[PDB]
């Protein structure tokens, strides 16, 4: 991890259905019940891709998301689909 | 006999240059069998650019029968200051992982064949000898197996 | 000390310092065999041993030995201020930089009576004792011409050697070597009366034919550094020599200067003061000799200490005496500041001044519709 | 970058030789050598800087002859004489404010880098737990993106109530002056509270995105 | 081991004559032996022209010669080697914060006898 | 016009070196030098130039008649001198003797930059036993076969002493040191070839020389593994030598054997180690310190069509000498048919 | 009166063209005829007319050079190698003192064709060529097996790489591995290569007459994708026979 390496770009737009923020920053809230999130991943076309989804799952790449705290580190994997139907990652 | 790394500095075509400084490994010699319940790790060394900031990828042709698990980490840099990465590659079955749905893995009992690639994700043009590392894999029967 | 028979007496490395007055009855032993000099109280020649120390007064030598316990028994130490040599007149009081065998040496050059003759003094557990060394008859004898004297001396712990430069009464000067195990001395080198001249040579190896300028050589003492085996002769001039048989002319030194003293590192440095009060560097990798203080960079550097306003920088100062350090040239000096005025040690950073000597080859180089100037670097590498 | 100097289209007075006497007073008068005309000095240059290197500078202002000019000095220790210079000896350079203001302060890009490779120490902040006798390790390693100051390392850490904590640094420079630090931190004894340690870039820039790191110690149940 | 980092434009192609590039023509590693009957200095040469990178490897062996069998510090024999690059001393700086320092030059002390430390004791566990 | 330099390896060649520079010409006014580079009497002919910063610099002579102006490359090195070896060779021991020493070629004597000197000069002696005492000593490896001898102490005067083999099987030779320099200059290795000395044909008197027919060039025969020990045969008469010409012997022919223009009409010349061969108007002879016969069909070789003939080029010592069958030295033709000539 | 060239197994062959273009080289010498011409390992080659103008070829370029007058036009002189493999010229004339007929002097012939290049302006496409071939004759027994590595450094995309030869008895494998890497401006292609036996003689009928047919000698050189004159580099050149020493 380098901390001042220098990030000039987003790459994926995450969205909790639930409630939101302009999409440029990602945040999502707990309830009661499950955290259920859709994103996909942004590049030069900003509305969702069949494609892009395509060519990540053929490679057998999915999407992890890292959820920190002050004294917690914890993982969680999206399950590799088919891209068929799934224009996004859920 | 035209020779493209050449043809590829005309000022007018105005090509950027490689931004890979290094790709290399030994894996690219030799294909590997995956038997059941087994295994493989695979390395990788790359060296970027001074100034560019290149992002490695690992792709697998068959990702039904074949599930890796990646890990690139920093250890020590050249004489000039450019980073050295290592890249480790953890090979097996794709049942294993669990991360595949049921319809994905497509059974463990069939014999599969796959290709493990090491690429570059933003490669430009003029990497012409700095080509991907790639590796045949056969999950299926090892022959030097006997009773 | 100009009149006065004070000391500057300092523990630690001149980072305090002590101005005694010495308990010496500053008796006259002025003799009809004994040349007659004008009586002076100022202390010469000061000699500072592991557990002894030496002076020189008007061609006295006087010892002290202090109580070390740690060291050896106090019964050795002196209660008061012991003269050695009473009969001779000694006109200097030599060094030995290196203790060989678990001793320290002190040499005594002798003017007037047993001119052929030199005294070497050996610290023992603070026991000091005399001789001398030519024994029966004097190197005088062995030289060319009617009488000699020996000018300057080093004494080379190992190997027993003892180098020593003397003056025939012609005027030449001779470098003899005398081994004190044996009894025989033989002549290693005829200083040549005269500069050699090098028109674009930088440094010159003294074959027997070269041509001569006009300007006489004067030669006022000799160093041997044990390490690395290196001799050098100074005076008007410095001639470098790794196996004492061919010496090389270093030729950056200019001939108007004269050397008053040299100081090694032991390390791969030296450092050069001559009457002027000027320093010279001298790296012995190369054949080079740099004058660092009165140059560019120092008056850079002296600039920058006047900025930061530091305490040991003041426009008027006088140099007391300079020293090596674990490697580093420290300079003690008296700073005239008024009301302020004190003697400190202040560093002499020798690298800093190299990199601020400023006249350097530079090119004029081009950058974008502009032109900017571009030192062009002297180092062979990165 | 070395900087542009002076072309010779914009002023031809370099295109001559120079001669600086002290006056009397404390204006070293500026005088061209060459007594050609199509040289000479416009009155363009004024609130200018004639330099030599390895000499003084003069900031030349006054104009008071077709060939000659007052000019103040930087160290006018250093001069002594009179000085000769022939054509490209001397340079010239305009920083006044006549004719716009070229040169510009500004703040620099970020020139450092922080690893951290050890997983849940990676996050800036972060809270840690030390027991009776218990001891937390961690390294960080600092890549400067350009000169560095060696002799002295480039972090410097604080403690909040050095009291009940007790912290053992040791830091090491390499080839590539790059620096790695290791903390340790125990507990003095039987006692609760907490405390932090503040490791600071103090020769980073403000715009980097991470200068200071706090981790927090507490003496206390997990 | 000195790593000797030359500039950009240091080698050009006409320094490659044999099979090996003649290096020592521009950055030229040297070492100097005082009293070479009894020490041994081997020098062994690497060259990478990508990174700019001169690697030298010193190797100083004693010849079984010089001293004799003494108490630790009683047959010790003072001597020293001098490893440089030719042109470099008095030229080459090395700029660090709090001032600069002399590069391209070095000389180590080596004595040659029975080192301080070494003792022989009666095991009288074993014994 | 041309330019002369001291010693023929031009590593050596640096901005420390002087450059003689001689104009031949019915006219000549001065030399035309660069600022970075000075001339010793711009106005002689022959003079000596020193450039002591390196570059690119151009040096013309002005004169009457046109010019041209060389542009003479010259690079600082830190390779200043050089290795100096004679070798005397003791046929019962079967072995040979080399004494080494270093010198300098901006200051070492004539008879040592031609080689001729059996001794070292003062200021080889002293630069020679500096070095030494800097910790520098020659060794002598051989090419072929890697094998490593060194040498004893310093004689008296300043030479190492180094014993060799007469193994004819490893000609090729390098004489190296350690990297010592005395003050900032190296010495460079040195490439020799040294093997049985090779005897040429000495000149009884009564004797008859042979020549090239008349206005014809030249001609030139060196040795394929040891140049040096070459052949010319000129219009005038036919000089041998074992070193490049500082000494040379003439090659003449026993009276009555062969006509005054059968002399004066021979084509090509070949030379080997046991004898040398003419070809004089189609046909073969043999010349050797005991006798000269022509060669005749008896020994295969046919009688006036002999239009030419040849040997290697190339050294390769190793795989002949190891070959255990001895093959062809020599090939001969006719315009019709190829002869593979053997040995003897 | 002209030169003619084959290169590269006969498959380059034609005559050596002067840079004007004229290629009849007793043109440009005023009437003379091709006197003397040497070649040497390095690869350069001179050739001396009986007028003493001389012409420079490298090999493997169809180009050559004239260089700069340096002889008499009536002098007899012809070219030779000294004690190295620099050449000499040597003087012949009647009437001397029978001790100064043969003169020798050495002549610089690199420098002569640097001053010619700094006119011309050709340069060297890499600028080193390293390998590690220190010797000539390489020979081997069954078991054995020899690596040869070599590389080469150019600029950045300048594709170039290493051409290795044979010639002979294909008795041998290979196997080369090369790594290839890209840094400061500057490109290098690290080569190795391995030469072994593959053949296994035990319990096989025909013992002798298969060891005849894996016993032989092949003729090997290493040399870079492209070159011209200004590169100093010599070409190695050397023999591998399989057999035994005896
Ligand atoms: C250097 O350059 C030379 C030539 O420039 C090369 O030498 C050449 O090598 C070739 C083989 O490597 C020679 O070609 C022929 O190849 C035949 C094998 O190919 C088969 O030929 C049969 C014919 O029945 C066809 O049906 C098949 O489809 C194959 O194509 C060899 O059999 C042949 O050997 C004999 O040739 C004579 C020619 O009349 C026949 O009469 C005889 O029955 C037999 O077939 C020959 O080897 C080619 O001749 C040869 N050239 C020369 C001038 O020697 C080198 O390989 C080059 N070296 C390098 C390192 O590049
Ligand atoms: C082969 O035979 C020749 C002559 O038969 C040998 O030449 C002589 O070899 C000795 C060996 O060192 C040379 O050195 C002498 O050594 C003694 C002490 O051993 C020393 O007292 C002498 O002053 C001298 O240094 C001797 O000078 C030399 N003779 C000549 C005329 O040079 C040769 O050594 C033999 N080599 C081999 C390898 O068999
Ligand atoms: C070097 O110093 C030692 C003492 O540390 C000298 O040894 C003494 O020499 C005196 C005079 O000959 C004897 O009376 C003592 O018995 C010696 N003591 C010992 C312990 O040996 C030694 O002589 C000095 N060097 C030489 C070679 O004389
Ligand atoms: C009697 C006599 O001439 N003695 C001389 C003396 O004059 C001279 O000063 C000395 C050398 O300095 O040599 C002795
Ligand atoms: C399995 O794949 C099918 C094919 O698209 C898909 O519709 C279905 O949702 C997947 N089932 C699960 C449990 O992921
Ligand atoms: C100097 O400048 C002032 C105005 O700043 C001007 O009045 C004066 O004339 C100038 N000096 C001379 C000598 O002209």
């Amino acid at each position: 991890v380098i901390h001042n390496k220098g990030k000039e770009r987003t790459y994926f737009s995450c969205s909790g259905e639930g409630i939101l923020t302009g999409l440029h920053t990602i945040k999502l809230f707990l309830t009661m019940d499950n955290l259920k999130v859709r994103c996909f991943f942004r590049n030069e076309n900003q509305s969702p891709s069949k494609e892009i989804l395509g060519l990540f799952t053929s490679g057998g790449l999915a999407p992890n998301m890292i959820i920190t705290n002050s004294t917690f580190y914890g993982g969680y994997y999206f399950k590799l689909t088919p891209f068929s139907n799934r224009l996004e990652w859920l | 006999t035209v020779n493209v790394q050449s043809s590829l500095m005309d000022e007018k075509l105005a090509l950027q240059p490689c931004n890979v400084e290094l790709l290399e490994s030994t894996m690219i010699n030799t294909m590997f069998t995956i038997d059941m319940n087994s295994k493989l790790k695979l390395s990788a060394l790359m060296i970027p650019r001074k100034g560019e900031n290149p992002t490695p990828l690992v792709m697998v042709s068959n990702p039904h029968a074949l599930g890796f698990k990646a890990n690139l980490n920093e250890f020590g840099n050249t004489f000039d200051g450019n980073s050295k990465y290592k890249l480790d590659i953890e090979l097996k079955q794709q049942h294993h992982w669990g991360n595949s749905d049921f319809n994905f893995t497509a059974s463990i009992k069939r014999h599969a064949i796959s290709s493990v690639t090491v690429d570059i994700a933003d490669k430009t043009l003029s990497c012409v000898d700095l080509k991907p590392l790639s590796t045949l894999i056969s999950v299926g029967c090892d022959m030097t197996k006997k009773i | 000390f100009y009149d006065e028979k004070s000391i500057l007496f300092s523990d630690s490395n001149f980072q305090d310092y002590v101005l005694l007055e010495l308990s010496i009855d500053s008796c006259w032993v002025g003799s009809f065999y004994c040349p007659i000099l004008g009586f002076s109280a100022t202390i010469h020649d000061a000699i500072a041993t592991e557990s002894t120390l030496f002076i020189r007064q008007n061609q006295l030598v006087y010892y002290f030995t202090g109580t070390y316990i740690t060291l050896f028994d106090k019964s050795h130490g002196s209660s008061r201020w012991v003269r050695v040599l009473p009969s001779e007149c000694i006109k200097r009081l030599c060094p030995v930089y290196a203790s060989g065998n678990g001793s320290e040496y002190v040499l005594a050059l002798t003017t007037g009576k047993n001119e052929g003759y030199i005294h070497i003094g050996t610290i023992t557990d603070g026991l000091v004792s005399f001789e001398m060394v030519p024994d029966g008859w004097s190197v005088c004898e062995k030289l060319p011409g009617k009488n000699c004297s020996i000018d300057w001396a080093t004494y080379i712990a190992d190997e027993r050697n003892l180098l020593l430069l003397v003056k025939i009464d012609s005027g030449q000067f001779y470098l003899v070597n005398f081994n004190t195990e044996f009894k025989t001395l033989n002549i290693l080198y005829k200083i040549p009366e005269f500069i050699p001249e090098a028109k674009e040579l930088d440094f010159l190896v003294l074959l027997d034919t070269v041509t001569y300028t006009n300007t006489p050589m004067t030669p006022k003492g000799l160093f041997f550094n044990t390490l690395n085996n290196m001799l050098y002769i100074w005076g008007n001039f410095i001639l470098q020599s790794y196996n004492r048989e061919e010496f090389i002319f270093l030729a950056d030194f200019p001939k108007e200067s004269t050397i008053k003293y040299m100081v090694n590192s032991f390390k791969g440095q030296m450092a050069v003061v001559t009457e002027n009060e000027e320093i010279w560097y001298f790296l012995e990798g190369g054949y080079d000799v740099y004058q660092v203080v009165p140059s560019q960079g120092w008056e850079t550097y002296h600039n920058l200490q006047k900025m930061q306003k530091s305490s040991f920088h003041s426009e008027d100062e006088s140099l007391v005496s300079l020293f090596f350090e674990d490697g580093k040239l420290f300079q003690l000096v008296y700073l005239f500041d008024v009301g302020k005025e004190r003697l400190v040690k202040r560093l002499l950073p020798v690298g800093t001044l190299m990199e601020y000597n400023l006249p350097k080859p530079f090119t004029v180089v081009n950058q974008g519709n502009y032109q900017a100037i571009s030192f062009t670097h002297t180092c062979p590498f990165k | 970058v070395p900087f542009g100097i002076e072309n010779s289209k914009d002023s031809p007075c370099l295109l001559s030789d120079l001669e600086i006497t002290y006056s009397g007073k404390l204006y070293y008068t500026i005088k061209l050598l060459s007594k050609n005309p199509l040289h000479e000095l416009k009155s363009t240059d004024v609130e200018k800087s004639v330099l030599i290197p390895g000499y003084s500078s003069f900031l030349i202002m006054n104009i008071t002859d077709k060939w000659t000019a007052s000019a103040l000095a930087t160290m006018p220790q250093a001069i002594k004489s009179n000085l000769k210079f022939l054509t490209g000896s001397w340079f010239l350079y305009n920083f006044g404010t006549a004719g716009g203001r070229k040169w510009s302060i500004s703040t620099r890009q970020c020139n450092y880098w922080i690893q951290q490779d050890s997983l849940d120490f990676m996050s800036l902040n972060l809270v840690k737990y030390i027991d009776v006798g218990n001891t937390i390790d961690f390294q960080f390693k600092i890549i400067p993106k350009a000169m560095s100051t060696f002799p002295i390392p480039p972090v410097s850490m604080v403690v909040g109530n050095p009291g009940l904590v007790e912290v053992k640094t040791q830091g090491v420079f390499d080839l590539n002056e790059n620096y790695y630090l290791d903390i340790h931190v125990s507990g003095r004894f039987f006692q609760k509270g907490s405390t932090s340690i503040a490791l600071v870039l103090w020769e980073g820039s403000s715009k980097c995105y991470a200068i200071t790191l706090l981790p927090t110690i507490k003496s206390s149940c997990s | 081991t000195v790593v000797l980092l030359s500039h950009q434009d240091t080698f050009t192609s006409s320094d490659s004559q044999g099979p090996t590039i003649n290096v020592d023509k521009k950055l030229a590693i040297a070492v100097t032996i005082a009293d070479p009957e009894c020490l041994s200095v081997t020098v062994t040469q690497d060259v990478l022209l990508n990174r700019n990178a001169v690697i030298n490897k010193i190797k100083v062996i004693d010849k079984k010669r010089c001293s004799e069998q003494g108490m630790i510090g009683r047959n010790i024999k003072k001597t020293s080697m001098m490893l440089k690059v030719l042109g470099a001393p008095g030229n080459c700086i090395q700029r660090t914060y709090l001032g600069g320092i002399i590069q391209g030059f070095k000389v180590v002390p080596i004595f040659i006898g029975c080192p301080p430390g070494k003792r022989l004791a009666f095991d009288v566990s074993y014994t | 016009w041309r330019y002369y330099i001291n010693s023929q390896d031009y590593s050596i060649f640096s901005t420390r070196s002087s450059i003689k520079l001689e104009y031949e010409g019915n006219s000549f006014v001065s030399w035309k030098i660069p600022e970075s580079c000075k001339v010793e009497n711009t106005t002689s002919p022959k003079t000596t130039l020193h450039c002591k910063r390196a570059g690119i610099h151009t040096i013309k002579p002005i004169a009457g008649n046109q010019e041209v102006e060389r542009h003479l490359t010259v690079d600082n090195s830190y390779i200043c001198y050089l290795w100096y070896f004679t070798v005397v060779d003791v046929y019962y021991n079967l072995s040979q003797i080399v004494t080494i020493w270093v010198y300098d070629p901006e200051s070492a004597s004539t008879e040592e930059l031609i080689w001729t000197a059996k001794k070292p000069s003062l200021s080889s002696r002293v630069l020679t036993k500096q070095m030494n005492t800097l910790g520098q000593r020659p060794f002598i490896f051989t090419v072929e076969k890697r094998l490593t001898y060194h040498p004893g102490p310093l004689t008296s005067e300043g030479t190492w002493v180094i014993h060799l083999p007469m193994s004819s099987d490893d000609i090729a030779k390098v004489i190296r040191g350690n990297k010592v320099a005395f003050q900032d200059c190296f010495i460079a290795n040195l490439y020799f070839m040294l093997t049985y000395p090779m005897t040429i044909i000495s000149e009884p008197p009564g004797y008859e020389p042979l020549t090239v027919p008349p206005g014809s060039p030249l001609m030139l025969s060196w040795d394929t593994c040891i140049s040096t020990f070459a052949l010319l045969a000129t219009d005038q008469e036919t000089f041998q030598t074992n070193d490049s010409f500082q000494t040379w012997t003439r090659v003449r022919a026993p009276p009555g054997i062969l006509s005054d223009a059968q002399r004066h009409s021979l084509r090509d010349v070949i030379i080997f180690d046991q004898g040398t061969l003419f070809l004089v108007d189609g046909t073969v002879y043999l010349r050797t310190e005991d006798e000269f016969t022509k060669l005749d069909e008896s020994r295969g070789i046919s009688e006036t069509g002999i239009l030419g003939f040849s040997k290697r080029r190339w050294c390769q010592i190793r795989y002949l000498y190891k070959l255990a069958s001895k093959k062809s030295i020599l090939i001969a033709w006719s315009k019709t048919t190829v002869y593979a000539g053997y040995a003897t | 009166h002209h030169v003619y060239y084959s290169y590269k197994n006969f498959t380059v062959v034609g005559t050596i063209s002067t840079p004007s273009g004229e290629t009849n080289l007793s043109s440009l010498s005023q009437g003379s005829k091709i006197h003397q011409v040497l070649t040497d390992r390095i690869g350069n080659v001179v050739v001396k007319m009986e007028n003493n103008v001389m012409f420079y070829i490298k090999a493997d370029i169809t180009e050559a050079v004239i260089l700069h007058t340096w002889v008499n036009t009536t002098a007899k002189t012809v070219v030779l190698f000294d004690k190295s493999f620099e050449v000499c010229i040597l003087y012949y004339n009647e009437n001397l003192d029978e001790k100064y007929q043969l003169q020798t002097q050495p002549y610089p012939l690199i420098l002569e064709l640097q001053s010619i290049n700094k006119d011309l302006g050709d340069w060297c496409p890499y600028l080193a060529f390293q390998h590690n071939i220190h010797s000539q004759f390489y020979h081997m027994d069954k078991g054995e097996s020899l690596t040869i590595w070599s590389q080469i450094v150019y600029p950045e995309n300048r594709g170039l790489y290493i051409v290795v030869e044979h010639y002979g008895s294909s008795v041998m494998t290979w196997t080369q591995n090369l790594e290839y890497e890209i840094a400061s401006g500057f490109c290098t292609k690290t080569m190795i290569t391995r030469f072994f036996q593959t053949t296994n003689y035990e319990l096989v009928d025909n013992y002798y007459q298969l060891q005849k047919e894996n016993t032989g000698l092949m003729l090997l050189q290493f040399r870079p994708s492209e070159f011209s004159r200004t590169c100093l580099t010599a070409k190695p050149v050397f023999e591998i026979d399989v057999g035994c020493d005896s």
